């Protein structure tokens, strides 16, 4: 019997500091034990200073990424070239992922940019768009290697204040964008090693108020 | 229906400078419901421990089993085992029963006691032998193990050092893990001295 | 379906057939409403140019929509039918999504909403 | 939902410094490794574009007239349409992905994996794959089926990167393709001997080579082998 | 794990904040109280998507009666339309289990279950989920109608703690909800891991663990 | 929704069902009322498929409120009975059938008469002396058959219900956390406050 | 990704080092080079501790042959010895092994399939990375092939495995056996794969982990 | 695609060289003629693993057979691989064909197909999924051929089979068993397509 | 057999166990004692699979007699309890395995104080300050853990059990028909008359 | 078994005449040859209730289009059969040869097999369950053949199909298609066995 899902791999990373947003991908396309592409960009600028991916069957991400993008296109038509802010794209997107709830887009989605008060915004959605704004979250084949890392390394989950008998907390602070690629940098080459769809090159797109940088890192094509 | 993921837990063991660590959680469940918060999975036979994960059971049953034979061992080589060679008996004894497989994910830590030399491995449940210089993990967050590990640990650490980072690995990994949890024991193991402390972590 | 707009605009901006269904109703037998200090009364002209009725049998002209709210009409008795059986039919509707009886206002601003429709859908006066 | 009756297997492709190469053998094969010869599985759209196309050959020649209908529409009140708004690989392509994408989200799927080759207008190297899942991707080398698993590894001796593609020329990539047909001739149950090849050069346009067949193969060492492991004679 | 209950002072509304994919732990984040309006709480158990946009989509059609009829809506009311949507849907596979709770002059204050098999209840006592065996071993066991206001948060939170440390499939924080005639209060955000050990130590509770 | 039981004496119907409501491994109520009043001397339990029960119900009841307050009459139970029949002899072969059994009480004010019916899922009506559905007839039908009278008072038939009870509280493994008990005479309908 | 090449004065095998659970890499440098006897070497791929334990039985059982015969063992016993054992068990012990060495009667080069049926190859490939280790095979062997020449096309042929299959990768294990010569075994021969520079070092401040209890453990008599 | 054919001075046996696990083909220089005596040679077909484990055993019965009692006769040869393939046809799929040379009864040919049956026949060819044909040109085939006859019939039978099977391919390898000794043939595709 | 429980305090272990047998839709009994005296300071309450529960918990009973006749000693409960899991663990591999999961609750005369051992049908062995087995641990697990203390009284311990029982007989489905309740303390082992 | 060949003066169709359900010959004087047009004829092979509901539906559109557009090209006929094969592949399993005969394009033969696909071929043959093959004895078929050269190049080549072929049998009947008109053929059992 004919089967319409496939997955083609890759893993996502979203991290959201105080005045920017990351939102990185891997650059290798698969099927089974096979590359179809060392270079397949999955993490995209869909303006509004919004960057979105949709990781897991790639022809289902392409199908939602494609329908956002028109969905942003026609909220300036009818809206008088309003800005669509995150929070409002983010609940837009729950509409476009529940409307297929019983023939369902098999994709984990990540949008990243910057709320109304100018601070790093990231928003997570199942596949049948349940969605919740976070600090932090990886997404796909790698997310189980990355996300602990990301609560340890991010959050300070599990750090405590030398001394202080594990009484007190090691206090949250924002990271720097240097620090935040520092840790997605090495969180993908970590993922790398030890998952085998995981690998080939490292996308990151970075969102602050002056708009969306891009930056590219080589990973092991083993 | 799956054995190896009904009472849930891990085990992961690292090597240092002169030093090895292993550490567990301390959960049994029956799948959902939480039972015991006092189950160590690590066993020491002499100076060479043995952690296992999976099927709780089996994990009683092949500790019971590796005591028998380490003490026949001892009174007819009139020798405490050594890692390397308990590490190809767990082998053996695992591959006997290929057909009827005992449901769980070993780990051997120690220090060879004529060498010195830093000793860890890990085996799947029918006894195929994984030696690493860096980490061992298992259990039902070994993916988390793997990311945690993979990321944080450097070589040559201290013991000091190594306790931190082994502690981290396994705390962070069980926080994402529903059947794993429940309390933490990390063992410091150097050459001739061994500290053993329990970690304070969520009970969620 | 028949399509045909019947309720249009004239130059003057009146809409005839809605008016010449307002002088159906001032031809109709006369109906009295007056609301005192803990009741309603409802009073409704019966001509008398018919004898040889049965009163027993004969529609009444005050008709219940629910337990607690009545509807009497002047004008055509055919069309009075139409809305009294959609009021009632509403009004058991609304107590099983909203698990309470309509208010007056309600179970009106039903009747006339569908008073209303009639005034610019096509194919109907 | 259906089931693949008659079916084409790999088409393989790479990119070189001045366009893109094409190929697949001339075979249709039934269930049980039955042969069939005569299927033309390159389809020219334009003098741009080639369309590489393997699966089931009923839904093959089904696309096919998709395209020859896609350039017949394309003409229609179009004065530019052999000039600046004839048809492109990517206008091409995208159509056909729509198509794929749609068919399997209607549960009745195109039973296809293809290959879109061309040049763009500015000169751009086109190479693209699309699928009866809709899923779609590009690569300096691309191949369908057993080509995937063999002509790759190949082809990406050649063109790793993008950065070789510059460093690649048309007489290099043209030996890698006709290589990597050979391989697949001694390794592919589902192949055959005589295979097509086409070449779209943003200098010398496109070349369509037909009735193609393996040569220089290496059987001589056969001889030599006697009995599965102790047999001498 | 979620529960509501009725007391002398109100209603008391309790949940925990984990989300799991099979056995990965998918978030320790999530709001299960939906706030749709200042007189109504919405819970939220099982399918995280069914419950988010449903609930969502009530507050949509609560606001809509309250422009219509110029009233705010009844909890009886609310929970029918979300109990008449669902029956609609049933055998579709929508995994939902909810309760809904508010404050009318003419209701008093009132709580409805609502799940995807179509299942309405009025009550005074309820707990949904996983973990709802759990938080009824605490609840019923302490539970009292003249409770006070600072005890039945606690009660609540405790209930709560309960099965976040025996289920599997919940923890993470506790969310805290009391429901007046002058609306719904937040009482805060509890992460599991701090409340654990000051409760274990204030209460001299959970001696089943490491002391 | 497992327990309802009915029989009709000489001058009433009287109805006992089961107050449980259990989903899953908990009991979520203990106090839930598995009968609506579809006119004032017509009263219909029902048990079956979670939803579906009181969705039937209410829909039942919706229209038999319709139709008294269109020809300002009550409908004779009889009649009730042969309309609730029809809807779930529709629904058996409907995309997704109402799985929902009742049994209709009711006093007929014309023949000064109490009817009980019993119907089925399937709309398989039948008129009995006392009914069940579900396994609450497996202890009960011997018992009735044994006790039951035509001739009995209220009173009479309420002792015999309370021997049902007993029975089914000492054989059956649910706790159905009791019964609540209503009446169907001339008077109307009125429920026995503690049982 | 396992291969065999024959050369001159002998045969050559090359593995990949990378076991996988799913999709996780369990090992990342993991031997799938088995010495069945000093010149009979067995590159092994499927289940991981069948190929070990059945490289180890035959290997075990070769040993006793060779004292009991008082000569140096051949191919062809390993060959006879593996194909009965896993025809017996019906392909339930999931070992397929290129089986190469030198012995008195020459160089031999064999595949063997979980279900007991064997080939003889100047080349051959097993695993999932045999379509791309075969491709670079087809595509560069001739015959009278050098050692030189036969070290780079079996390490090659690996290399094609370890890029393009994603159930290989790491390091290339070689083997060479030649006639009249000690077979050489070189682990880690091509190391293509070494992790790059970490951007950050993760060692905490001591006293970062909460501890509940210590305590000395007692593991000497 | 296999066949044995007899002809005047003994019997040739022809095999293509063509091995596939699904459509990958695993070995395309495979010796499928395989020697159980000297002058007692068989076509293999079916499972690589099973046709190889029934080869290797009845190698061992005749060298058994030949140290007690002498050279065994082809129908010896023939008994021996039927009484394994009837006895264990639950766990094998194998059909072979069998061809020998006496100097008493010349060339003879025995096919053991999946049955585990044995057939006496002039010749025989098996092709795909090890299925004999009945006939196959028998206008083509006649008794007392040459040997260049008898090479030319195989070639061409061989060479239709692998035309339009994808299982059968390679180098066509034939074993010529006479008076005069063991001949092995091989012939490349470039000479055996263009017929 | 469905309801097990047990409660470790400072002097005693307190096993409580559900009176009810229920075959198919009939409750058959209402006094049933799910427990075996092992010796005469170690009692094991069992739950599980029909007639497999009574066959391993007197199989059980009738090896530890045997060993305190041919010893004239009493096993330690932790003695017990490791050679009823090692049983347990046999059977799990067998042809047919015991379906049976026990409490065993002991007081150890050597070190003066009382053991409660968990063993599921696998041959998981746990030691708790108070365990369950099936669906009562839903329930009770929570409330043990608010209420519980190491340092209770028997009676103490006694008033917890009532808490769990009444949250059991409020919350769960199945009328269980009550709890036969034992003591194992220093004295030996004695039944709760009235609970 | 069918097969249609081009030859200098037109084209000839080739068929069997067994119709089977299992085993048992349901029909065995089949006239699998049937007329869509005056000059194009096709081959039916598949179920028998499948490709005569075709050729009823492409007879009815040749029809229409000679009584509008004139006589139809055979390639037009391959296409309509095509159309309903193609669009309705999943309910359909017919393997259809058309042939037919232009004064312009002379004999033409396409292939419609259960893929829905369509291949234009100097000559065609299917045998068994809708089997095409490729090439079967090329070197027997030329280009410009006479009419007796390709009577006999068919009698031979369906004989040997019938010889091996249970499925294939009775008698065989040609359609011979030219400018001169249309030719029934039929040869009996005893004249092409013997071949
Ligand atoms: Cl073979
Ligand atoms: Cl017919
Ligand atoms: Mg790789």
């Amino acid at each position: 019997q004919f089967n319409p899902y496939g997955d083609n791999g890759g893993t996502i990373l979203g991290i959201a500091g105080e005045d920017f947003a990351v939102l990185a991908g891997d650059t290798r396309n698969i099927t089974d034990y096979s590359i179809n592409s060392r270079y397949e960009p999955k993490v995209f600028d869909c303006g509004d200073n919004i960057v979105m991916s949709a990781n897991g069957f790639a022809a289902d991400g392409d199908a939602l990424v494609k329908r956002f993008k028109n969905s942003v296109k026609w909220y300036h038509f009818d809206h008088n070239d309003k800005k669509l802010s995150i929070n409002s794209a983010a609940r837009n997107i729950q509409h476009l992922l529940y409307g297929k709830r019983f023939f369902p887009y098999y994709v984990h989605t990540i949008i990243a940019g910057l709320d109304e008060d100018g601070k790093g915004a990231v928003y997570s959605f199942d596949p049948v768009g349940s969605y919740e704004r976070e600090q932090c979250r990886a997404g796909g084949a790698a997310a189980s290697l990355i996300m602990p890392f990301l609560d340890n390394q991010v959050n300070f989950k599990n750090q405590y204040e030398p001394g202080t008998n594990g009484k007190v907390k090691k206090p949250l602070k924002y990271l720097s964008v240097e620090e935040v690629i520092k840790l997605v940098r090495d969180s993908f080459t970590s993922a790398t090693e030890r998952h085998i769809q995981v690998g080939d090159g490292l996308e990151i797109l970075i969102v602050t108020k002056d708009g969306v940088r891009k930056e590219f890192y080589e990973l092991k094509r083993d | 229906s799956d054995p190896s993921s009904i009472n849930g837990g891990i085990v992961v063991a690292m090597t240092g400078k002169d030093c090895v660590a292993i550490a567990c959680d301390l959960r049994l469940g029956s799948q959902s419901l939480g039972v015991s918060n006092k189950f160590e999975k690590i066993f020491h036979y002499g100076h060479v421990f043995l952690g296992i994960t999976g099927l709780a059971t089996d994990v009683t049953t092949l500790n019971e089993m590796f005591r028998y034979k380490t003490n026949l061992y001892k009174l007819k080589e009139e020798r405490a085992i050594e890692p390397e060679t308990f590490t190809q008996l767990v082998s053996s004894s695992l591959y006997e029963r290929r057909f009827g497989p005992y449901f769980v994910g070993p780990v051997v830590a120690g220090i060879n006691s004529k060498s010195g030399k830093p000793f860890i491995a890990g085996f799947d449940l029918i006894g195929c032998i994984d030696e690493a210089k860096d980490f061992i993990v298992s259990g039902t967050a070994s993916d988390q193990l793997f990311g945690m590990c993979e990321s944080l640990y450097e070589p040559n650490l201290e013991p000091e050092d190594l306790f931190e980072t082994i502690s981290q690995a396994l705390l962070n990994a069980a926080d994402r893990d529903a059947l794993s949890g429940w309390g933490a024991v990390v063992y410091i193991i150097k050459k001739d001295e061994v500290v053993k402390r329990y970690l304070k972590m969520r009970q969620d | 379906g028949y399509d045909r707009a019947l309720s249009i605009f004239s130059p003057d901006g009146h809409i005839f057939q809605v008016e010449y269904a307002l002088e159906a109703v001032k031809r109709g037998t006369c109906a009295v409403g007056v609301k005192g200090k803990n009741c309603v009364v409802l009073g409704c002209e019966r001509r008398s140019t018919l004898k040889l009725q049965d009163t027993r049998i004969t529609p009444s002209k005050v008709s219940k929509i629910d337990s607690h709210v009545v509807l009497s009409f002047s004008g055509l008795n055919a069309d009075s039918r139409i809305l009294i059986e959609k009021a009632r039919v509403e009004a058991q509707s609304h107590r099983l999504t909203l698990e309470d009886p309509v208010t007056v206002e309600y179970l009106t601003r039903y009747v006339a909403g569908v008073q209303q429709r009639y005034t610019q859908s096509g194919g109907v006066r | 939902t259906q089931q693949p009756i008659v079916t084409g297997t790999s088409v393989i492709s790479m990119k070189y410094d001045n366009g893109v190469i094409i190929a697949a053998d001339n075979l249709g094969s039934y269930g049980s490794l039955l042969r069939f010869n005569g299927v033309e599985r390159l389809i020219p759209v334009g003098d741009n574009t080639v369309v590489g196309i393997s699966g089931d050959i009923s839904d093959m020649q089904h696309i096919e007239r998709l395209l020859k209908d896609l350039v017949t529409e394309n003409a229609y009140d179009n004065p530019l349409a052999d000039a600046e708004e004839a048809l492109e690989p990517s206008y091409i392509f995208e159509y056909l992905a729509t198509v794929m994408y749609q068919r399997r989200s209607k549960m009745n799927p195109l039973w296809n994996a293809i290959i879109v080759a061309g040049v763009q207008s500015n000169g751009d190297q086109f190479l693209r794959y699309v699928n009866l899942l809709g899923v779609t991707y590009s690569s300096p080398t691309l191949a369908t089926g057993f080509g995937a698993h063999m002509a790759n590894p190949l082809l990406r001796k050649v063109v790793d990167r993008e950065s070789d593609i510059p460093k690649t020329t048309v007489q290099v990539a043209e030996e890698a393709i006709v290589n990597a047909m050979r391989v697949l001739y001694y390794r592919d149950a589902r192949s055959s001997r005589n295979f097509s090849l086409a070449i779209i050069d943003k200098n010398t346009g496109l070349t369509f080579k037909k009735n193609l067949q393996v040569e220089n193969m290496k059987w001589d060492f056969a001889k030599d082998i006697k009995g599965y492991g102790t047999q001498k004679i | 794990t979620t529960l509501a209950f009725r007391f002398q002072g109100g209603i008391i509304v309790a949940v925990d904040s984990r989300a799991t994919a099979g056995n990965w732990v998918a978030s320790q984040t999530v709001k299960k109280v939906i706030e749709i309006n200042p007189f109504l709480l919405g819970t939220m158990a099982g399918g995280a998507a069914d419950c988010q946009f449903w609930e969502t989509w009530l507050g949509s059609q609560c606001r809509l009666h309250e422009l219509r009829e110029k009233e705010r809506i009844s909890v009886a009311a609310a929970s029918k339309i979300l109990s008449n949507l669902v029956y609609q849907y049933k055998g579709a596979g929508l995994s939902m289990g909810t309760m809904i709770c508010g404050y009318t002059r003419k209701e008093g204050p009132t709580i409805y279950y609502v799940d995807s098999d179509g299942t309405r209840l009025k009550g005074d006592i309820f707990c949904v989920g996983s973990g709802q065996t759990f938080a009824y071993g605490v609840l019923d066991s302490n539970y009292k109608w003249d409770l006070s206001v600072e005890d039945a948060l606690y009660l609540g939170k405790r209930s709560i703690l309960a099965a976040a440390h025996r289920d599997a499939y919940s923890g993470g924080s506790v969310n805290l909800y009391h429901v007046t005639e002058d609306g719904w209060i937040y009482h805060g955000n509890h992460d599991v891991g701090e409340l654990f050990w000051k409760v274990k130590e204030e209460e001299g509770s959970f001696n089943n663990v490491i002391g | 929704m497992d327990i309802i039981l009915g029989i009709r004496v000489q001058d009433s119907v009287i109805l006992a069902s089961s107050k449980a409501v259990t989903r899953g491994i908990s009991v979520l109520k203990d106090s839930d009322d598995k009968t609506r009043q579809l006119s004032p001397h017509t009263l219909m339990s029902f048990a079956g498929e979670a939803g579906d029960t009181v969705q039937f119900a209410e829909y039942i009841q919706a229209n038999i409120q319709l139709y008294s307050i269109r020809e300002d009459y009550e409908l004779s139970p009889q009649a009730v009975s042969s309309f609730v029949r029809q809807e779930l002899a529709k629904s058996i072969r409907s995309r997704r059938p109402y799985q929902v059994n009742v049994l209709i009480g009711g006093y007929d004010k014309k023949k000064n008469k109490p009817e009980l019916y019993q119907i089925d899922y399937l709309g398989t009506k039948v008129e009995l002396p006392y009914g069940a559905h579900g396994y609450s007839g497996f202890y009960t039908f011997s018992l009735l058959d044994h006790h039951y009278r035509p001739d009995m008072t209220t009173e009479e038939g309420l002792d015999l219900l309370k021997l049902c009870v007993q029975e089914l509280e000492k054989r059956m493994p649910m706790d159905f956390k009791g019964v609540i008990v209503k009446i169907v005479d001339k008077d109307g309908i009125r429920q026995v406050d503690d049982f | 990704t396992i291969v065999g090449v024959k050369f001159n004065n002998g045969v050559v095998i090359a593995a990949d080092t990378r076991s996988t659970q799913g999709p996780i890499v369990a090992d990342k440098n993991c031997a799938k080079l088995h010495r069945i006897s000093p010149k009979i070497w067995c590159a092994g791929a499927g289940t991981a501790a069948d190929t070990e334990a059945v490289t180890q039985l035959i290997g075990s059982n070769i040993e006793l042959h060779s004292l009991y015969t008082s000569r140096e063992p051949r191919v062809v016993s390993a060959l006879q010895m593996l194909k009965q054992h896993l025809f017996k068990y019906q392909g339930h012990i999931g070992a397929y092994l290129i089986v190469a060495g030198v012995d008195p009667t020459g160089s031999h080069l064999f595949s063997i399939h979980a279900h007991g049926s064997t080939d003889v190859g100047y080349y051959l490939s097993l695993g999932s990375g045999s379509l791309a280790a075969m491709a670079v095979l087809e595509s560069h062997w001739k015959q009278d092939l050098t050692k030189e020449e036969a070290i780079k096309l079996a390490s090659d042929a690996i290399q094609a495995g370890i890029w393009n299959d994603l159930g290989s990768g790491s390091n290339v294990d070689v083997c060479v056996m030649e006639i009249g010569k000690d077979a050489e075994y070189l682990r880690n021969y091509l190391t293509p794969n070494v992790r790059e520079e970490k951007q950050k070092s993760y060692k905490f401040p001591r006293g970062t982990t909460a501890v509940l209890k210590e305590s000395i453990v007692n593991i000497c008599d | 695609s296999i066949m044995a054919v007899t002809f005047k001075d003994g019997v040739i046996l022809g095999a293509d060289s063509r091995t596939t696990t699904g459509a990958y083909i695993a070995n395309r220089v495979t010796d499928k003629l395989t020697r159980v005596h000297d002058k007692i040679w068989c076509c293999r077909s079916g499972s690589a693993a099973d046709t190889q484990a029934i080869a290797d055993i009845v190698q061992y019965h005749l060298e058994l057979y030949t140290s007690q009692y002498g050279t065994p006769s082809t129908e010896t040869a023939a008994s021996v691989f039927k009484e394994l393939c009837y006895e264990n046809k639950d766990n094998l799929t194998a059909g072979i064909i069998v061809a020998g040379y006496d100097d008493k009864n010349k060339g003879e040919v025995y096919t053991i197909p999946l049955g585990g049956s044995v057939h006496k026949l002039p010749y025989a060819i098996a092709v795909s999924g090890s299925t004999f044909i009945y006939g196959y040109c028998d206008k083509n085939f006649r008794e007392n051929m040459s040997k260049e006859e008898t090479v030319d019939f195989i070639k061409h039978s061989l060479s239709q089979a692998i035309k339009w099977d994808g299982s059968s391919g390679g180098v066509i390898r034939m074993v010529v068993l006479t008076a005069a000794g063991v001949e092995r043939l091989i012939f490349y595709p470039d000479e055996y397509e263009q017929l």
